[PDB]
RNA sequence: ACCAAAGCUAGCUCAACAACAAAUACAAAAAUACACCAAAAUAAAAUAAAACAUUCACCUAACAUUAAAGUAUAGGAGAUAGAAAUUUUUAUCCUGACGCUAUAGAGAUAGUACCGUAAGGGAAAGAUGAAAGAAUAAAAGUAAAAAAAAGCAAAGAUUACCCCUUCUACCUUUUGCAUAAUGGUUUAACCAGAAAAAAUCUAACAAAGAGAACUUUAGCUAGAUACCCCGAAACCAGACGAGCUACCCAUGAGCAGUUUAAAAGAACCAACUCAUCUAUGUGGCAAAAUAGUGAGAAGACUUGUAGGUAGAGGUGAAAA
RNA sequence: UCGCACACGCUUACAUCAGUAACUAAUAAUAUACUGAUAAUUAACAACCAAUAAACCAAAACAACACUAAAACGUUUAUUAA
């Protein structure tokens, strides 16, 4: 759980409990080809592997064999009509791989299912506004 | 714009407010007034009117106090209210040589005091002065219950007062604890001296140690509201079967 | 509509606790959507319900939050949850 | 020989000289963060 | 909601598309002074028939679309109008729409619904406590104008889908107000025995 | 016809009155292991004295206000500095403005851009309307509209633009300037004379006059008349600087070949280090370079990362 | 014909698709350097990563053995180390 106090650890503690988790996941179509057992996800900052592991196994269910994870730069480049600087967020990304030889593949979201007028003027009356008729 | 009260009296009305109001009246009485020291380099003149020896006639006069300087050892020393004199000199004295800056320090010395309150002897850094004021006022605790707080200067020296003044009103049996006679005469002699209880204590203290003091005193953990509904409930039931 | 303080305070400890997780997967569901959303330079179907979900999850940590602070006065009598 | 290039750049110099624990470990060091709060800069300390 | 501290309030939404376009991100423009009026001396609302005193279109009668508080303006449904065309391409100017023009509150007074006058409306308190709008010339009570909602959904027309609460379930009340926390309530519920307890802590 | 030009507001002056939560001193924004804490010594000089040494108000404190009084006194008895005894003071209420409008007024739309290693410095700007959920042509500079023997550029004039005739730009500075002395491309906006002792002038009341204290042999009381702007090199206090360079202290790293019993402050000659000599370059490619040519090249050698010494000082194979 | 890596240092300037009238390039073409949208570098390398007692005079130099200017760097035993 993110932004809370955590009891300082000594020996035989209680185990660390949390009941409502403070986390939240994006899961996102992948930018680069990578194998049928890799899935993606942005995770928050201060998230670790173990947990993100286990909030997928007992959240959802997921029997899960690898997670890895990697921190993404925001730029800083982009300039306000101020001239101070936008900061894009720096974001957490986190690669999984699952266990029983399961096989993903990114949904398509987007199916495509769904629920004349020529006023043109006369080439031949030569600029006169034919609405009138004489 | 400009300040609703002026700034001299900032530093006061810091005391009007807040923890400082709940401290005891006669320690701020205490501190309030000052004695004004005992001149010990500068030298009085008695006289409130002098004769002009030029113009001839009579002139008002009137004494400045000479700016002393208190270095930290003398806070924990008995300097006898004297320090470094700082300031300037005309070389040769005549006022149309160099003036020059000059300090005057005080010769200080190694010295072992004895009390009888305290029963202790004591390494104290003094000066030749502080040897002649304990002279002259007969005994070591005479000098330290005898002298006003303006005239010691150090923190030792009313720590020193505090401690057997709060000896001194305590009564206490730990002092000569084998010998009632010489408990009668050592508590007999100063008996001149004996102040109540709640004020021996507060008579050595520092604003910040007067805060502390005062915090440790106040200190009461919130009750439970647990209790007080309680209570409120318990009054309300007796008031219904009194009222029936 | 979004869960108002009200329609909580009446559930019980376990009932809010469900309902936590019940919101906590819609909530990743509508993230996944939003990024997808915006990956296919398409318009996000229905952003209302961002909206929602935000606020009863928001609105169910007022409820704990208050049941927490009114034992906590009732037994020790510090205000602050964190000693300071 | 030719001159301008005098600020060769580290990170450790950096913070070891103008970072905010070098400021507070000395009086006037905090003296340099009080009169930059007084004029509100954005960046007190390197 | 983003505001800057010098804004001008257009007509658009001031998160929209019109609106950063009226006023770009750089913009600050003259003070536009504002007649003061607190929102308990308002008695103007959307929805109610009021007339119009003053312009070329005048003693006619309409219905309130929405006030704008902040540079004090009713809207008028097709009453006061002005021609903006909504289409234009190269070849082709489509859609020619009469568009409403924001009304000043000094040009527009609240009709009483019985003889559809205008009138000075008035706050009174009843005396069961209700907030009542007296007519100062008429002596009436004046409604006001109970009115759609901004999402277009009525609660009386309304089904619920797979992740609707039926409204039975959502008020029925589980509380049982007992003296634990959330933790104790639910470890004790899910059956998790917890023996060995924390080693003391210093807290600076 | 372009470039431009115009608004009245944002806000200022002066004066009365009196979003949590987490994270933070590890190299701040990093939950978590054995310590230490913490400290204090007169303000100086610039400047006045037409130099400068004693001396030089204000600069800390509160004490206010009307007087005693610029008096007693203190002073290279110079410049200047300067009391007290003793006296005076009716309440609050009653807020505003012969204060500024975007080169003004705050530095401010900002301590932000940006400039500094760092202490620190520090800007510029906005303008239609009820509604944009409706689309005056006036500065310099130019264009419409190259220029025809000749001459401080104009003036007298003429039918007539020239052609004739008559004339040493302007300020400042000097004995004297067309001077080949200084200054300025041009336009706009900003940009420099403050005091009331004595005096004069106009009035009040007069042996008296002033709404308290004072002055009075026509005086007193009141008004009105007055004395600039920009520039050093310096000197003093406190900060910040050894990421350049000077020298050290740690901890690393290079030096091929060829010659010689040899790593010998030896030869030859690369990498690497220096900077001899010439030519280019001189608002450069470069606020010290490039091309050739040169010295040294197992040593008092070059070089990386990280510490240290700070201006009354440091460091120095002394070149101040 | 100053090539590929790492260290230090820079911070998205990198990648894909799209647009370039005008802004960046000291010109154009088109785009690693302009504008918008979207993505992205995944740890075995690297950083972080114990104390206290005791024995041990004996250089690196292809290291036999030496030279003078006297040389950076740890093993092993014991006691405890989540
Ligand atoms: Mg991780
Ligand atoms: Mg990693
Ligand atoms: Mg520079
Ligand atoms: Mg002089
Ligand atoms: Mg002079
Ligand atoms: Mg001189
Ligand atoms: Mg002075
Ligand atoms: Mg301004
Ligand atoms: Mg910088
Ligand atoms: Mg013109
Ligand atoms: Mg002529
Ligand atoms: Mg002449
Ligand atoms: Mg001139
Ligand atoms: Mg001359
Ligand atoms: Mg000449
Ligand atoms: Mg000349
Ligand atoms: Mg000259
Ligand atoms: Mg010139
Ligand atoms: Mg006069
Ligand atoms: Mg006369
Ligand atoms: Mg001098
Ligand atoms: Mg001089
Ligand atoms: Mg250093
Ligand atoms: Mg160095
Ligand atoms: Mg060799
Ligand atoms: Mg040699
Ligand atoms: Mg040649
Ligand atoms: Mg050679
Ligand atoms: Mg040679
Ligand atoms: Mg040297
Ligand atoms: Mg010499
Ligand atoms: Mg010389
Ligand atoms: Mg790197
Ligand atoms: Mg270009």
């Amino acid at each position: 759980a993110r932004n809370v106090l955590y009891p300082l650890y000594q020996l035989g503690n209680p185990q660390l409990r949390v009941f409502r988790t403070n986390f939240f996941i994006q899961l996102v179509r992948p930018g680069t080809a990578q194998p049928e057992d890799t899935v993606q996800f942005r995770i928050p900052m201060e998230m670790t592997r173990v947990d993100l592991r286990n909030y997928l196994e007992r959240i959802y269910n997921v029997p899960v064999a690898a997670v890895r994870t990697r921190v993404q730069y925001g730029s800083n480049r982009r300039r306000d009509h101020r001239n101070i600087r936008i900061k894009k967020p720096d974001y957490k990304v986190a690669y999984v791989q699952l266990a029983l030889g399961q096989t993903f593949t990114f949904p398509d979201l987007f199916p495509e299912r769904k629920g004349r007028q020529k006023h043109s003027p006369d080439p031949r009356r030569g600029g006169v506004p034919g609405w009138f008729g004489l | 714009p400009l300040h609703k009260v002026p700034v001299g009296l900032w530093k006061q009305l810091r005391l009007w407010e807040g923890i400082y109001s709940r401290l005891p009246r006669h320690y701020l009485r205490s501190l309030e007034e000052a004695r004004t020291p005992t001149p010990v380099h500068y030298r009085p003149h008695g006289a409130k009117f002098k004769i002009n020896p030029k113009n001839w006639q009579r002139e008002r006069v009137e004494d400045v106090p000479i700016p002393v300087h208190y270095p930290p050892e003398s806070q924990l020393g008995l300097w006898g209210g004297e320090g470094w004199v700082l300031g300037h000199r005309y070389v040769n004295n005549d006022k149309l040589s160099k003036r020059v800056r000059k300090v005057w320090k005080p010769q200080l010395f190694q010295r072992e005091l004895y009390s009888e309150i305290l029963d202790k002897r004591f390494t104290v850094t003094v000066t030749m002065r502080t040897l002649d004021l304990i002279d002259q006022a007969c005994g070591f605790d005479f000098y330290i219950l005898k002298t006003p707080k303006e005239d010691l200067c150090s923190k030792f020296g009313m720590d020193l007062k505090r401690g057997m003044l709060l000896r001194l009103a305590r009564q206490d049996p730990q002092l000569h604890p084998d010998d009632p006679a010489r408990r009668a005469a050592i508590y007999d002699r100063y008996k001149a001296f004996v102040i109540p209880e709640a004020e021996a204590e507060w008579v050595g203290l520092t604003l910040d140690e007067a805060v502390e003091k005062q915090r440790l005193l106040e200190e009461k953990d919130p009750i439970p509201l647990f209790k007080i509904f309680v209570e409120e409930l318990l009054g309300q039931l007796q008031q219904q079967a009194l009222s029936e | 509509a979004s869960w108002t303080c009200q329609q909580l305070r009446n559930k019980s400890n376990e009932d809010l606790h469900k309902l936590w997780y019940v919101l906590l997967k819609e909530r990743n569901m509508l993230l996944t959507l939003e990024q997808e959303a915006k990956r296919q330079r398409l318009p996000m179907p229905s952003p209302e319900r961002l909206e929602k979900v935000v606020d009863s999850m928001d609105a169910l940590d007022k409820v704990v939050q208050e049941r927490e602070d009114a034992l906590r006065l009732l037994q020790t009598g510090q205000e602050k949850a964190r000693p300071g | 020989k030719a001159r301008g290039n005098e600020y060769q750049p580290s990170n450790i110099k950096r913070k070891h000289k103008h970072g905010w624990v070098r400021r507070l470990r000395t009086p006037t060091g905090v003296q340099v963060i009080l009169r930059r709060m007084h004029k509100g800069r954005k960046s007190l300390s390197h | 909601v983003t505001l800057p501290p010098n804004y001008r309030y257009g007509m658009s939404r001031p998160g929209s598309l019109s609106d950063k376009r009226k006023n770009p991100p750089g913009t600050r423009r003259r003070r536009v002074p504002v007649e003061p009026i607190s929102d308990e001396d308002w008695h103007l609302f959307c929805g109610d028939k009021v007339e119009i005193l003053e312009g070329k279109d005048a003693g006619k009668q309409g219905k309130v679309v929405q006030v704008i508080r902040q540079r004090n303006w009713v809207v008028v449904e097709g009453l006061n109008t002005h021609y903006r065309y909504v289409g234009k391409t190269v070849d082709y100017r489509g859609t020619m729409i009469p568009s409403e023009a924001p009304l000043l509150h000094n040009q527009v007074k609240l009709v009483d619904p019985t003889d559809r006058k205008p009138t000075d409306v008035e706050w009174r308190f009843t005396e069961a406590g209700e907030r009542v709008r007296v007519s100062t010339r008429s002596g009436r009570i004046i409604p006001k104008p109970e009115f759609p909602r901004a999402d277009g959904i009525v609660p009386e027309t309304w089904i619920d889908g797979p992740k609707d609460t039926s409204v039975e379930d959502a008020l029925e009340k589980t509380y049982v107000p007992r003296l634990k926390t959330l933790e104790e309530e639910v470890m004790e519920a899910m059956g998790i025995q917890e023996t060995r307890r924390h080693k003391k802590v210093y807290w600076y």
